[PDB]
């Protein structure tokens, strides 16, 4: 029953995220950690689980 | 005469239509893809366009 | 020497704190990479 939250019209900064060495793993596809701040995105959804 | 001119025209036409295509990169814009890839996996989508 | 987590990424083009920070390999980098345990001799 994983979870799903909507995130949207927010300032959503990722380089704490990023940065942050508390996560053991963050790979991802299509596009690239880094330049993440710089993108402008549509809605973002977070599955949790 | 008209004939030249509408083959020529067809043939610009189709040529411009195939900036649109993508040939398997992930988009058909090249800007964005390499705004959104790092290079080391931007190299292989740009080469497909 | 390296400890801890991270060891696999002593790689060319690979991301994280060690790659950015430590170590960075170039892209077209050519040679090879050796690792082994090392308890016995390195273990502040």
């Amino acid at each position: 029953a994983w979870n799903r939250k909507r995130i949207s019209n927010c300032v959503a900064d990722y380089s704490v995220l990023y940065n942050s060495a508390s996560f053991s793993t963050f790979k991802c596809y299509g596009v690239s950690p880094t330049k993440l701040n710089d993108l402008c995105f549509t809605n973002v959804y977070a599955d949790s689980f | 005469l008209q004939d030249v001119v509408n083959q020529n025209a067809q043939a610009l036409n189709t040529l411009v239509k195939q900036l649109s295509s993508n040939f398997g990169a992930i988009s058909s814009v090249l800007n964005d893809i390499l705004s959104r890839l790092d290079p080391p996996e931007a190299e292989v989508q740009i080469d497909r366009l | 020497v390296i400890r801890g987590d991270e060891v696999r990424q002593i790689a060319p083009g690979q991301t994280g704190k060690i790659a950015d920070y430590n170590y960075k390999l170039p892209d077209d980098f050519t040679g090879c990479v050796i690792a082994w345990n090392s308890n016995n001799l390195d273990s502040y």
